[PDB]
């Protein structure tokens, strides 16, 4: 029902949609599930945004965005060295991992 | 004559009793006896088999006989003295052919010109360079088989020196004991640090080398 | 126990026929034995634990 | 010359045991810095440590047999 | 990561199998509960 | 101390709890991340997570995946994808599962299945270590 | 002179076998820490370790041949 | 010749303790970085350090057994 | 003196093969602990190991020709 | 010969401090890389560096006893 | 005998510096690789590299005093 | 004596090529374990590999200069 | 004797450059591993590599001074 203000300009630059949103309350696995294949895609941080309604109360949430660090790159650069070792593996493999974590989360929010 | 003649049957005989006993244990008796001795091969079939296969069932029991023989032969050089400087050295030279022949059985007998074709085709020797294969044929066989004789002879050397230095220290300071007791107390403890460690590591070497052959064969 | 006693007797005979020197070579070996007794009893309780139970299991 | 040079000829072959002395410290030291990464201590690593210590005391079984040849 | 990253296998793919393997594992009372957080109302569309 | 955030969607165990150490199967090996550790980021690997809580205790865990994130600071967050207490994890099953696992591996297709199997095997072991 | 300094020439040639002994530990000790990162045991690293044991004990063979040259 | 070459040849065998002393700094150093990754201090790691230094100073006690056999 | 000290001078020149033997162990060890990180076996890491064992036994061929000059 | 071989023999025993010299740099080196991994500096780690410099200078004190035995 | 052996006594006593120079390369290397992991450089760690480069040169002043004793 | 000692002195400086041949094994080793960390293989690391093998072969070319000076 | 032992003593001191040669490789190798960890190549870490090549060539200039004093 989000796919409304978006669904009329594309149907194609969508990558996925989740259905059965909620229902049996949506969860982590799924977040991973939905996380995984998602990765396969050609836009990786043409900075995503994740837009969800972050709850404030059972009645108000604030329609959110957060930004999707898919940099494993500029995140390679910088104060990340400090993560004295870390690998564009393990990096990504956290980025990955966090994609579900968040995914679950956002989803829930 | 007698002395050397008496020794070799004795080394054979100590290995023989265990190897006769286990076949016997398979239905009688057991009383105290058969069940006390049956462990000997339970410790062999327990300890050594944790590495074996690996190279497969076929070759396993053939090698385990020699591994036990080497360790038991060194144990029979431990206690007796004089024994180390002459008798154990003659036994190291009498065990020398078996150790050289051990590589022959499968390696040199089937392929003398390139026994590394059975041992290790790609690894140490470079397969791209037949020159290095022949050079490293010494480092992987010709010398390691000479080093296996030196292997038991280094246990012989360290065990000998304990005895010789002991003897000489109590002879130098024949005080009863007295100051020689301090040195001699160390020289004893060295028998465990030296022989009991090195004797085990010795038959580990025979284990590993005879695995590397038959595992790639 | 009897087997061990037989094995020791054989060793003593082997020393008698092949002995270089009486005392210091003896002193080295004898301390080697004595340490083993006290050690051996502790190891023997372990030896005892394994075996007759391992026999029974298989 | 004959008996005199046999004394300062097994003493220079006794300094060859310095390779086996520190080689056993480099081998067993790497096994102490290996089982710390854990957990294949029983077999795999400590079993390979008995293959590395034998191949380091192999040069010690060839250098101590050299000095013992110039003795008697 | 070579036993999974080999070629492919996301940290997710991996993880999920790990996790899956947990899901596979677990004691019993406890065992019900697993699938609850899994991909379940997982019904992926792009629609 | 490290305010150790030990988590799974399952659970947050230590929730920035001033823990002395957690021993963590990172992918190669592990490390027992000690109380406030340098930044380094490691992605887990199943093993057991052993949370040497500062307290004297160590609580035991099995971990399957996620990342522990070793911040510069005191915040360490193990966000293990799956983080479980061993309580909930059956050794028996693990083993049996392992039985299977090992069985399966043999017909496991490709490194990815094998991997999977293996992941599972490794896993099964990895519970089994402790468990 | 001819029989003397040939005995003190083989001993110092046996000190060149101190590199192979400490080379054997630093080559089979890095593979004792390689399988600690796992899991190429009996695959790539343990196969190259034999190709690392041969390149180091050859510099012990080319030194023991000098020690055998000044002995026969 | 029979007593002179016994004083300068017992000095060349004292260079065989160069391996037991540099090897001890490798058997304890690789135990310092070993317990740094932690945590098995008492047992496992430091227990393996004792069985390593004993196999490091063994090439020092046997080299001081070939030293004292040339002067006493 | 002339036909003597050159036989004990080729023994001291063969002690330079303790660096070509312990340099190969350091080289063909870090290319075993480095391949454990993976996956540059061919073309990169082991290719540089051919250029690592080329400047290692280069000090040994220069030490095997120094002893060969004190013999032939 | 009697005052000659004890003056050149006391010099060869001073090559046993090359082991304790580099063996002290390693035990204090792995403590520099160990405290870099942090943070149990005082006690445990830097209290073990004394236990690692004592077992390394023990072969040094054993080598400095030999060179002083031929000097006095 | 008296004038000669003191020149071949401070020459073999200079072979004890072969540890003070390599051990300093071991400690200053572990401070070069240690500061890479960061961040205690202008304190704590580089203040432990001065305490390491001294204990290594401590067997480099004790060995140097013996070579200065045999000469003058 | 005057002709004898030059031959015995040329070999003794050829034992100083054991430090340059292992220092090339450490510099090329830590570049083989310094390229596995990735990715600047060309430049930075392997460009400083010849810059680290220049100061370490500088001790060999100076030592083989003192060995050639006693020969010519 | 007096014009002889100066050549069989100045050569043994060149064996003290074995620590200066293997110390230059170890101090630079860990600098090649420290700059592989990134990023302060320009000063801080490679600047300290100059402060590690100096405190390692100092035990090689003091050893080359004693060799030059027994030759000229």
């Amino acid at each position: 029902k989000i796919r409304s203000i978006l669904h009329r300009t594309h149907s194609d630059q969508f990558l996925v949609t989740f259905k059965e949103v909620g229902r049996r309350p949506p969860t982590f696995g799924d977040a991973s599930v939905i996380a995984l294949e998602l990765l396969n895609s050609g836009y990786e941080f043409d900075e995503g945004s994740i837009i969800f309604n972050r709850f404030r109360s059972v009645i108000s949430y604030k329609t959110e965005e957060k930004p999707i660090f898919s940099l494993d790159t500029i995140s390679s650069a910088e104060s990340m060295s400090i993560y004295d070792d870390i690998d564009a593996d393990v990096l990504r493999n956290y980025q990955e991992y966090s994609l579900a974590n968040i995914i679950y989360y956002s989803l829930k929010e | 004559i007698t002395p050397v003649i008496l020794g070799l049957p004795l080394v054979t005989l100590i290995v023989l009793f265990p190897s006769l006993l286990f076949p016997t244990s398979n239905r009688l008796v057991s009383n105290r006896f058969v069940t006390l001795q049956q462990w000997m091969l339970q410790l062999v079939s327990k300890q050594m088999m944790s590495i074996h296969n690996s190279k497969g069932q076929t070759w396993t029991l053939m090698l385990m006989s020699l591994i036990l023989f080497i360790g038991s032969t060194n144990l029979l050089g431990l206690l007796p003295h004089s024994f180390t400087p002459t008798t154990q050295l003659s036994m190291n030279l009498g065990m020398a052919i078996p150790l050289w022949a051990g590589a022959v059985i499968t390696g040199f007998r089937n392929k003398t010109k390139a026994s590394l074709a059975h041992f290790l085709p790609q690894g140490t020797p470079t397969p791209l360079i037949p020159m290095l294969v022949i050079i490293e044929t010494i480092s992987l066989f010709i010398q390691p088989m000479a080093l296996a004789v030196r292997l038991t002879a280094n246990i012989t050397a360290g065990h000998l020196l304990i005895h010789l230095i002991g003897g000489a220290t109590l002879a130098l300071m024949s005080i009863s004991t007295t100051t020689a007791l301090i040195t001699f107390t160390i020289l004893i403890l060295l028998t465990i640090l030296e022989f009991a460690v090195a004797m085990i590591q010795a038959y580990v070497f025979t284990l590993l080398v005879s695995l590397y052959l038959h595992d790639n064969t | 126990p009897y087997v061990l006693g037989t094995g020791l007797i054989l060793y003593l005979l082997s020393k008698e026929i092949y002995v270089i020197t009486p005392e210091t070579f003896s002193a080295i070996s004898t301390i080697g034995f004595l340490v083993y007794i006290v050690k051996k009893y502790g190891a023997s309780v372990g030896e005892f634990a394994d075996k007759l139970n391992e026999q029974k299991i298989a | 010359i004959d008996t005199a040079a046999k004394f300062i000829g097994a003493g220079a072959a006794t300094v060859g045991v310095a390779g086996s002395g520190a080689g056993i410290g480099t081998v067993f030291g790497s096994l102490i810095i290996g089982y710390a990464r854990n957990p294949s201590l029983k077999q795999q690593l400590f079993s390979y440590a008995i293959l590395g210590f034998a191949l380091s005391e192999a040069m010690g079984l060839f250098c101590l047999m050299v000095a013992f040849l110039i003795l008697f | 990561v070579a036993y999974w990253r080999q070629a492919g296998l996301s940290y997710i793919r991996y993880s999920q199998i790990c996790a899956k393997a947990v899901r596979d594992a677990l004691k019993t009372e406890f065992k019900a509960n697993a699938m609850k957080t899994s991909g379940s109302t997982i019904k992926i569309v792009k629609v | 101390q490290m305010s150790f955030t030990f988590a799974s969607p399952t659970q947050v165990f230590f929730n920035s709890a001033n823990v002395r150490q957690v021993d963590v199967p990172t992918q190669t090996g592990a490390f027992g991340i000690l109380a406030a550790h340098v930044p380094t980021l490691q992605v887990l690997r199943p093993g057991l997570v052993v949370v040497h809580a500062e307290d004297g205790t160590t609580s035991k865990y099995f971990v399957s995946s996620g990342s522990v994130t070793v911040n510069a600071d005191s915040s360490v967050q193990l966000l293990a994808e799956e983080a479980v207490t061993l309580d909930m994890l059956d050794l028996g099953a693990a083993k049996a599962n392992l039985e299977k696992a090992q069985s399966e591996l043999l017909g496991a297709a490709d490194e990815a299945t094998r991997a999977e199997i293996q992941i599972r095997i490794e896993a099964n072991e990895a519970l089994v270590k402790a468990l």
